[PDB]
C-alpha cells in the first residue's frame, strides 16, 4: 500500500513534494520521519506538496511521510492558562508538557451576519488617553499603529496588566520579535501576576515561514474556545506587517505571481480572514465575545501605505503613536487628532463620557495653537485659556510605565482638570499633584469611589467639589 | 510709529502669503512623486512576471 | 453520466475529470456531497462553478467555499445549469448568500420554488428604452443639482457618519411608496458587523419588509466574494423583467469586485495586467453593469459606493468603473456638523441628466443660478474672514442673504429621521421645489427669518412655520 | 538605403547625404518579433541583442578615407521618456545631438530645442571661435539660472528677486524668445514667408542682445523673426 | 477582406478639399480636410462625442457617406446616439457599427477593422467616407486582455509589442486617393481618452505618431464655462493651410 | 565568525564582543545566491528569505546563563534611503542605533555621531 505513507521527492527552502498519500486530505497535517510535521497544501494528480512545519534541514529525499488523518489543529483548553506555547500547541518554557484533552482546527468560519449584537460593553485599558479619547468595547477590532520604540508594546502590556480583576482572558501571540524579548515580556507579566489568565503564543525570528504565517490563526483558535464557552477574550498581534512579510516569503516560494508592490494579491483575504473572526455574539449564541488588537508598524508615519490602508480597512478604528511626540517626552504619544474608535464611544460609561467631551475640545484646541507659543498674546484667545489648559492636559495625560489606574480614578482627575480646579497649579507640579490627589481619596472619598463603582455615574457635584477643595487646601506648591 | 507698524504689518501678509504658496507646491510636488513611482513599481513587477512566465 | 471525480486541488482551485463526451459547460455548477467512511474523513457539501476545459476531458473549476478535507477520487456531480436562485415574493423581507441558501432564522425555501441562472447575456440592443428619464427620488438636492437616470449608475461617496445608510433607507422608503417598486442590497466584501447593523437599522425603520438582501462577506471565499454582486443582480432582474417595476440595486463596494476577480485569475493561473489585475478586468466590468439597464417595460438604477485605492482616480479599477457611473454624490462632513441634512455638497455633486435637453430649461437654469450663487457665496466667505461683513458691498449682502437661505432650504426631514427628530418627513416633488427655489431666487421670500428654512418640505410649509414661529 | 549609401561612398568617392525618418521604428520592429523567436524578455520589454543589433547597423554609417557620409537622423522617444533604452543607447552613436520639448513645443516657440540638453563636439574655441563660445557659453548660463529661479519666483514673487536676478530673468526671456525662428517649410501652417540666418548674424544678435542693448523692446517681438534687424522692425509695427 | 493593404506611395494625393465641420474652434485653427486622419483626445465627460455627431450632421448637404463604430460604450449611449441621428436626418447616410462593454474581447479588438472595412467599398468606388473610433484606448484594452489571454510577454504598462502596429495598421489605410485611382478619400477621427490630461502616456503618446494631428480637450477648460475647451497649445493639423479656404487660411 | 565566537561562551563562559564589518554586503551576497538559486524576486530585488535569514544570524547571537555576546554592526545606508530592506529589516534586531552624518563629518567632528537620532533602550 502507497494510500497512508509516502516518499519525498523533492526537498527546498522549507517546500517539499512527496509521493503517494493517495487518501491524503487537502490542509491535513502529516508526520515525517524524524517527527517533523507538515501540511498537504497542494493535491496534484502525481504528487502532493508539502510545507514544513520545522527545522527542515534534517530532510532527505527518500524518507517516508506518515498520514495523520486530521485537518490542521491546535490544542485547546484551561491547561493553557500561564504558559507560552508555539504555534502548534507545544510547548516552549519546558514545566513539562500541557495535559489538555481538547482541539479545534486553525480554519473556522466566522461567526454569521445573525449570530452578531452591537458591541455595549466597556473595555478598561487602564490608558488615560484611551479611555478617554478612544474608548474601546468588548468584540471591537481595534488598531494600533506607529513607528519603531512608540511604545506599541507598552500599552498591550498595560493593557493585559489592567485586566487583572476583570473578568477577561488575555491571550499575547509574539510574531517575528527576538526570544530574549518575548522572555522579557513574559517575566515582567509574571512579575505583575498577569500569567494567572493569559496564554502566549510565541513565534522567534530564526522559525520557519509558516509558523510565523499560522500564529496569529493559532492564537485565534486558542481564543474561539473561550469565546464559544461564553467568556470573554482578549488576543493582542504583535507584527502583522511581519505575518505579511513570512507570508509574502511562502507565496515567492510557492512561485505564485507577485501582486500590487511585490505583495501577494490575497493579502488583503489574509487580514480579513483573521481579523473577521473577532466578534460581539448574540445571546442565542451566549454571552461569549473576543477583541482583537492587531498591531502595524510604519515607516516614518507613513499611514498612506500598502498594508496600513488595508488594516485600516477591516478594523473598526485606530490608534496612532507619534515618533515626535514620543522623543518629546510624551511617552503615551497618543494623537487624539487622528485617533479614532468609532464602534466605541457607546461602550464608554456615563461619568467617562460626561467628561471626555469637554478633555478633546481643550486637548484640540492646544493641538492647534501650540505653534505660536514662540510668542504668548492676544490674553484669553491664545494665554488664560488654550496655552493653559492645554499644558495641563498635556501633563495630566501622560502615564508610567506598567501602571495602570482605575477608571473612577481616570474620571475624577480628568473632572478635577476639566473644571478649572487645575488653573493655579504650576505644569510641573501637576503630576505630583495627581499622585497625591489619588492617594488622599484612597483615605478619604470611598463613598464617592464606591457610588461611581455601583452606578457608573458621576456622585453629587458639591460633594465632589468640597472634597476637591479640602484637597487643596492640604497640598503644598513647590 | 505708524509706518513701522504698517510696515509689521505687510511682512506679516507677506510672509503668510508666502507660506502658503510653498505648502500648495509642496502638495502639488509630493502627489507628483507619489504617482511616479507608482509605475516604476508596477513596471518592475511586470519585468519580474515576464521573467518568471519566460523559463 | 453525468458523473465525475476529484484529481486535483490546489486551494480553491480543483480539477475534476468526467467520461468522454459528457463534460459541464462554462459556468455550470457541480455538487460534492460526501459522508465519512471512517474515522480519517469528515463530510463535505460544497459547490464549485466551471471555469475552464483543460483538455483531456478534464475541468478547471472554482470552489465557492474551503476546499479542506477533500480527497482525490470523490465523486462530483454535475448539476447541469449554472447557479440558481430563487426569485419572486418569497425573497423579500430575507437574507441569502452567494449560493441562494437563507442566512436568517425564518426557515428554508421549499424546492417548488422558481428559480434563475446567474449567469445571463445582457439585454439586446432592441429591448433598451430610447428615451432618458429621470427617476423622481423626491429629496430635493437630488432632483434639483444631481438628478438621478432610469438604468442610470451612481457613484456614493462620503466620510464615516455623515448619513449614507440614513440617505439609503429613505430612498427606498420614497421609491416604494411613491413608485411603487421595491429594492435589493448587496453588500460585497464588507464588514460582517456592519452587515448586521445595517440589517437591524432596516428592521427598526420597517423599510425590510421591501428589501432582498445577499451579503457575502470579507470572510467569504473570492468566488463567492465575486458571485453576490451577480445574485443581487439577477434577484433584481426578476422583478422588472417579469412584474415590469423600477428596482434599486445598492452594492455596498464594487471595489471588492473587481479585487477577488484579480485574486481568482491569480489562482487560476492568468498573467497579471498593469498593475496586477486580471487581463479580463473591463471585460468583467462589462457584463456586470451591462446588465443594469432599463428597458421598454421596466428599469434598475444601481447605487454603488466605490474605493479609491490610496486616493488615487487614475487607478486601474477606478477607472474602469468611472466609465459606467452617470451621476455622483458626495457626502459633507462640514454640512453635516454645520446641521444640513442630506449633507450632500451641493457643489460637489454632479449629474450627466443636468442638461436643458433632458431635465428642461428652466430646471436647468434654476439649477445653475443656484450653483452660481453658492460658488460666489463661497468665495464671499474668504472675504468675510479678512476684512468682515460690513465692508462688502449691498450686492454682496444680498448675495449672502439668498445663499443662506437656499443653502438651508436645501435640507429635507426624512421618513427614517422620525425615529430621533420627532417630526415625521416630507415627499417633495420635482416641478415643487423647483418652483421653490425660483420664488427663493426672485427675493419673494426675503423677509422671513433665516431659520425657518432650517429644515422644511415645501415651500408653502416654510411660510406656515414662520407665521407659527412668529 | 544604408547598402545604397554605401555603395555610393565607396565605388565612387562621393559626399553623400543620408536622411533617415525613423531610426526608432528599426528596434521597435525588433523588439516586436523578438518574443517569437524564444528569446527571454530583456529591460522594459526589450530584446537582449538591442545594443548588439543598433551597434551592426550604426557603424556601418561613417565616413572613410575614400568618402564621406554625413547623415541626419530622427529619433523617436517612446512616451517623452529619454531614459528608455532605446533612446539612451542611440546616445554613444552621434557626434552632434538636438533636443526637441513637448514643453517649448506648447509655449509656441518653435523648433522648441532645447538649449541645454542639446550637444555637439565642434563647439570648442579652436573650431568655432573664441567670440562664438563665449556667447554660447554666457547664453546657456544664463538660461540655466532663470531655469533655476523658478520655485523662488514662484513661490516668493517677482518683486523679492535681487537686481541682479530681475535682469537676469528680463534677459533670458527675450533670448529664449529669439531662439525661435520661421522656417521655409512652415510656409503652409502661417502665412509668414521664413528666413535664412548666417552664423554671423545669429552670433552678433546673440551677443548685442547680452549686452542689453535691446532691453526697451517688448519681450513678443522676439518671437519668430530672423536676424537681429526684424525684432526692431517688428517693434516699429507694434508701436514700441 | 478584414487585412487588406493600404494604398501605397503612389496611390495618394495630397489633401486639398476643406471638411467643415461646423465649429469654429475646429475650422478656425485645427483644419481638416478629406483623406485626413485627426483624433479628438481628452479626459471623459468632455464633448468629443458630442464633437463627432456635429460634425456627422454638418455633412448633411454634401455627398459623403459616415460610417459611426463604437468601441466599448454602453448600449443605451449607443442607442442614444442613433436617436439623435435619426431626429437629425443623419441616419439617411450612416452606417452604426457597435461592440458594447458586454461583448468579448475579440469582437472588441475587431469592430474599427469591420467599420473600416466598410468604408473601403464606398472609398474605391469613387465617393469620399468619414469614419469615427469612438475609443482606440478599449481597442488597445481588448488587445491587451487577448494577448496576455494568450500568454505573450508584455511590455511598457503591460502592452504587448505590437500595440503600436495594431493602430498603425488600422489608421493608416485611411488616405486620399489619386485621379488613377479615382479620387475616392476616407477620413478618420479616432478618439482616445486620457488619464487627468495626461497627453505623455503611452497609448496616447503612439495614436498621436500614427495620425495627422491632435485636438486636445481640456476638462480644466471645459469647466468654468469655456465649452469647447480646445487647447490650442497642445492642437496641431498637420495639413493646415491646405484644409481650408482662401478666406479661412488668409 | 559567529560560530568561531559561539565556543567561548559554550565551553568557557567567557563574554566576547563580536564586530561585523557591514550586513549591507551580507544581504546583497544573499540576493545574489537567491538569483542565482532562480527563486522569485522580493520587495526591490532581495531575496524572499531576507527576514529568514537575518534572523537566523542575529537569534544566535544572545546571552545565556553562561556567558554573553555583544556585537556591534555597521550597517551601509544606500543613498540615504533608510527604507530600504537592507537597513529595514535589521532595525527589529537592534537594541541601541548609532548615525553617522556627512554633514557633521565634513565640519569636522569626529566621530560625527548624530546626537538627536541616536536611541538606546
Ligand atoms: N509610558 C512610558 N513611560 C516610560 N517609558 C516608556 C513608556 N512607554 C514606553 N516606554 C519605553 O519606551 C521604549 C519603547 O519600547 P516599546 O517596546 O514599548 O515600543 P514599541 O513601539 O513596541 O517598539 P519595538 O518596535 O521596539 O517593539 C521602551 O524602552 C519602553 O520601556
Ligand atoms: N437625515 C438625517 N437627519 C438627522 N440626523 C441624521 C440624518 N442622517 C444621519 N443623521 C445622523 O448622522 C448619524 C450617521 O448616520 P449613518 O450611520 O447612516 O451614517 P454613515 O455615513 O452611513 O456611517 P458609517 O460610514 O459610519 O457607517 C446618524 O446616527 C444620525 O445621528
Ligand atoms: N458645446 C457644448 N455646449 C454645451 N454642452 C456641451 C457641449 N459639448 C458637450 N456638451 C455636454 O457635455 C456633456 C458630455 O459630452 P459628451 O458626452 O459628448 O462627452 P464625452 O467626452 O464623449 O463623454 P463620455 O466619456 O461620457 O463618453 C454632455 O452633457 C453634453 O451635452
Ligand atoms: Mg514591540
Ligand atoms: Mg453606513
Ligand atoms: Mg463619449
Amino acid at each position: 500500500q502507497v494510500s497512508d505513507v509516502g516518499t519525498v521527492i523533492q526537498v527546498g527552502d522549507g517546500i517539499a513534494r512527496a509521493h503517494g498519500l493517495d487518501n491524503v486530505m487537502s490542509g491535513e497535517l502529516v508526520e515525517f520521519a524524524n517527527g517533523v510535521m507538515g501540511m498537504a497544501l497542494n493535491l496534484e494528480e502525481n504528487n502532493v506538496g508539502i510545507v514544513i512545519l520545522g527545522p527542515y534541514t534534517g530532510i532527505k529525499e527518500g524518507d517516508e511521510v506518515r498520514r495523520t488523518g486530521r485537518i490542521m489543529e491546535v490544542p485547546v483548553g484551561e491547561a493553557l492558562i500561564g504558559r507560552v506555547v508555539n504555534p502548534l500547541g507545544q510547548p516552549v518554557d519546558g514545566l513539562g508538557p500541557v495535559e489538555t484533552t481538547e482541539t479545534r482546527p486553525i480554519e473556522s468560519p466566522a461567526p454569521g451576519v445573525m449570530d452578531r449584537r452591537s458591541v455595549h460593553e466597556p473595555l478598561q485599558t487602564g490608558i488615560k488617553a484611551i479611555d478617554a479619547l478612544v474608548p474601546i468595547g468588548r468584540g471591537q477590532r481595534e488598531l494600533i499603529i506607529g513607528d519603531r520604540q512608540t511604545g506599541k508594546t507598552s500599552v498591550a502590556i498595560d493593557t493585559i496588566i489592567n485586566q487583572k480583576d476583570q473578568n477577561m482572558i488575555s491571550i499575547y501571540v509574539a510574531i517575528g520579535q527576538k526570544e530574549s524579548t518575548v522572555r522579557t515580556v513574559v517575566e515582567t507579566l509574571r512579575k505583575h501576576g498577569a500569567l494567572d489568565y493569559t496564554i502566549v503564543v510565541t513565534a522567534s525570528a530564526s522559525q520557519p515561514a509558516p509558523l510565523l504565517f499560522l500564529a496569529p490563526y493559532a492564537g485565534v483558535a486558542m481564543g474561539e474556545y473561550f469565546m464559544y464557552k461564553g467568556k470573554h477574550v482578549l488576543v493582542v498581534y504583535d507584527d502583522l506587517s511581519k505575518q505579511a512579510a513570512a507570508y509574502r516569503e511562502l507565496s515567492l516560494l510557492l512561485r505564485r505571481p507577485p501582486g500590487r508592490e511585490a505583495y501577494p494579491g490575497d493579502i488583503f483575504y489574509l487580514h480579513s480572514r483573521l481579523l473577521e473572526r473577532a466578534a460581539k455574539l448574540s445571546d442565542a449564541k451566549g454571552g461569549g465575545s473576543l477583541t482583537a488588537l492587531p498591531f502595524v508598524e510604519t515607516q516614518a508615519g507613513d499611514i498612506s501605505a500598502y498594508i496600513p490602508t488595508n488594516v485600516i480597512s477591516i478594523t473598526d478604528g485606530q490608534i496612532f503613536l507619534q515618533s515626535d511626540l514620543f522623543f518629546s517626552g510624551v511617552r503615551p504619544a497618543i494623537n487624539a487628532g487622528l485617533s479614532v474608535s468609532r464602534v466605541g464611544g457607546a461602550a464608554q460609561i456615563k461619568a467617562m463620557k460626561k467628561v471626555a467631551g469637554t478633555l478633546r475640545l481643550d486637548l484640540a484646541a492646544y493641538r492647534e495653537l501650540e505653534a505660536f507659543a514662540q510668542f504668548g498674546s492676544d490674553l484669553d484667545k491664545a494665554t488664560q485659556a488654550k496655552l493653559a489648559r492645554g499644558a495641563r492636559t498635556v501633563e495630566v495625560l501622560k502615564q508610567d510605565l506598567h501602571q495602570p489606574i482605575p477608571v473612577e480614578k481616570q474620571v475624577l482627575i480628568i473632572y478635577a482638570l476639566t473644571r478649572g480646579f487645575l488653573d493655579d497649579i504650576p505644569v510641573e507640579d501637576v503630576r505630583r499633584f495627581e499622585k497625591e490627589f489619588y492617594l488622599f481619596l484612597d483615605q478619604n472619598g470611598q463613598h464617592l469611589l464606591e457610588h461611581i463603582r455601583t452606578t457608573k455615574d458621576l456622585p453629587n457635584e458639591d460633594d465632589l467639589n468640597k472634597a476637591i477643595e479640602a484637597f487643596k487646601k492640604t497640598f503644598v506648591v513647590s | 510709529l505708524d509706518a513701522k507698524a504698517s510696515e509689521h504689518a505687510a511682512r506679516m501678509t507677506a510672509m503668510k502669503n508666502a507660506t502658503d504658496n510653498a505648502n500648495e507646491l509642496i502638495r502639488t510636488l509630493t502627489l507628483s512623486y507619489n504617482r511616479a513611482r507608482q509605475a516604476a513599481i508596477t513596471q518592475e513587477i511586470t519585468e519580474i512576471v515576464a521573467g518568471a512566465n519566460a523559463l | 453520466m453525468t458523473r465525475g471525480r476529484v484529481i486535483q486541488v490546489m486551494g480553491p482551485v480543483v480539477d475534476v475529470k468526467f467520461e468522454n463526451g459528457h463534460l459541464p459547460a462554462i459556468y455550470n455548477a457541480l455538487k460534492i456531497q460526501h459522508k465519512a467512511r471512517n474515522e480519517n474523513e469528515v463530510d463535505i457539501d460544497l459547490t464549485l462553478e466551471v471555469a475552464l476545459h483543460l483538455g483531456d476531458d478534464t475541468v478547471r473549476t472554482i470552489a465557492m467555499a474551503s476546499t479542506d478535507g477533500l480527497i482525490r477520487g470523490m465523486e462530483v456531480i454535475d448539476t447541469g445549469a449554472p447557479i440558481s436562485v430563487p426569485v419572486g415574493e418569497v425573497t423579500l423581507g430575507r437574507v441569502f448568500n452567494v449560493l441562494g441558501e437563507p442566512i436568517d432564522l425564518e426557515g428554508d425555501i421549499p424546492a417548488d420554488a422558481r428559480r434563475d441562472p446567474i449567469h445571463r447575456p445582457a439585454p439586446k440592443f432592441e429591448e433598451l428604452a430610447t428615451e432618458v428619464e429621470i427617476l423622481e427620488t423626491g429629496i430635493k438636492v437630488v432632483d434639483l443639482l444631481a438628478p438621478y437616470i432610469k438604468g442610470g449608475k451612481i457613484g456614493l461617496f462620503g466620510g464615516a457618519g455623515v448619513g449614507k445608510t440614513v440617505l439609503i433607507q429613505e430612498l427606498i422608503h420614497n421609491i416604494a411608496q411613491e413608485h411603487g417598486g421595491i429594492s435589493v442590497f448587496a453588500g460585497v466584501g464588507e464588514r460582517t458587523r456592519e452587515g448586521n447593523d445595517l440589517y437591524h437599522e432596516m428592521k427598526d425603520s420597517g423599510v425590510i419588509s421591501k428589501t432582498a438582501m445577499v451579503f457575502g462577506q470579507m470572510n467569504e471565499p473570492p468566488g463567492a466574494r465575486m458571485r453576490v454582486a451577480l445574485t443581487g443582480l439577477t434577484m433584481a432582474e426578476y422583478f422588472r423583467d417579469e412584474q415590469g417595476q423600477d428596482v434599486l440595486l445598492f452594492i455596498d463596494n464594487i471595489f471588492r469586485f473587481t479585487q477577488a476577480g484579480s485574486e481568482v485569475s491569480a489562482l487560476l493561473g492568468r498573467m497579471p495586467s498593469a498593475v496586477g489585475y486580471q487581463p479580463t478586468l473591463a471585460t468583467e466590468m462589462g457584463q456586470l453593469q451591462e446588465r443594469i439597464t432599463s428597458t421598454a417595460k421596466g428599469s434598475i438604477t444601481s447605487i454603488q459606493a466605490i474605493y479609491v485605492p490610496a486616493d488615487d482616480y487614475t487607478d486601474p479599477a477606478p477607472a474602469t468603473t468611472f466609465s459606467h457611473l452617470d451621476a455622483t454624490t458626495n457626502l459633507e462632513r462640514k454640512l453635516a456638523e454645520m446641521g444640513i441634512y442630506p449633507a450632500v455638497d451641493p457643489l460637489a455633486s454632479t449629474s450627466r441628466a443636468l442638461a436643458p435637453e433632458i431635465v428642461g430649461e428652466e430646471h436647468y437654469q434654476v439649477a445653475r443660478k443656484v450653483q452660481q450663487t453658492l460658488q460666489r457665496y463661497k468665495e464671499l466667505q474668504d472675504i468675510i474672514a479678512i476684512l468682515g461683513m460690513d465692508e462688502l458691498s449691498d450686492e454682496d449682502k444680498l448675495v449672502v442673504h439668498r445663499a443662506r437661505r437656499i443653502q438651508f432650504f436645501l435640507s429635507q426631514n426624512f421618513h427614517v429621521a422620525e425615529q430621533f427628530t420627532g417630526q415625521p418627513g416630507s415627499y417633495v416633488p420635482v416641478k415643487e421645489t423647483v418652483r421653490g427655489f425660483k420664488e427663493i431666487l426672485e427675493g419673494k421670500y426675503d423677509h422671513l427669518p433665516e431659520d425657518a428654512f432650517r429644515l422644511v418640505g415645501r415651500i408653502e410649509e416654510v411660510v406656515e412655520k414662520a407665521k407659527a414661529m412668529g | 538605403g544604408l547598402t545604397m549609401a554605401e555603395y555610393f561612398r565607396d565605388e565612387q568617392g562621393q559626399d553623400v547625404l543620408l536622411f533617415i525618418d525613423n531610426i526608432f521604428r528599426f528596434t521597435q520592429a525588433g523588439s516586436e518579433v523578438s518574443a517569437l523567436l524564444g528569446r527571454m524578455p530583456s529591460a522594459v520589454g526589450y530584446q537582449p541583442t538591442l545594443a548588439t543589433e543598433m551597434g551592426q547597423l550604426q557603424e556601418r554609417i561613417t565616413s572613410t578615407a575614400k568618402g564621406s557620409i554625413t547623415s541626419i537622423q530622427a529619433i523617436y522617444v517612446p512616451a517623452d521618456d529619454y531614459t528608455d533604452p532605446a533612446p539612451a543607447t542611440t546616445f554613444s552613436h552621434l557626434d552632434a545631438t538636438t533636443n526637441l520639448e513637448r514643453k517649448l513645443a506648447e509655449m509656441g516657440i518653435y523648433p522648441a530645442v532645447d538649449p541645454l540638453a542639446s550637444t555637439s563636439r565642434a563647439l570648442a574655441p579652436e573650431i568655432v571661435g573664441e567670440e562664438h563660445y563665449q556667447v554660447a557659453r554666457k547664453v546657456q548660463q544664463t538660461l540655466q539660472r532663470y531655469k533655476e529661479l523658478q520655485d523662488i519666483i514662484a513661490i516668493l514673487g517677482m518683486d523679492e528677486l535681487s537686481d541682479e536676478d530681475k535682469l537676469v530673468v528680463h534677459r533670458a526671456r527675450r533670448i529664449q524668445f529669439f531662439l525661435s525662428q520661421n522656417f521655409h517649410v512652415a510656409e503652409q501652417f502661417t502665412g509668414q514667408p521664413g528666413s535664412y540666418v548666417p552664423v554671423k548674424e545669429t552670433v552678433r544678435g546673440f551677443k548685442e542682445i547680452l549686452e542689453g542693448k535691446y532691453d526697451h523692446l517688448p519681450e513678443d517681438a522676439f518671437r519668430l523673426v530672423g536676424r537681429i534687424e526684424e525684432v526692431v522692425e517688428k517693434a516699429k509695427a507694434m508701436g514700441v
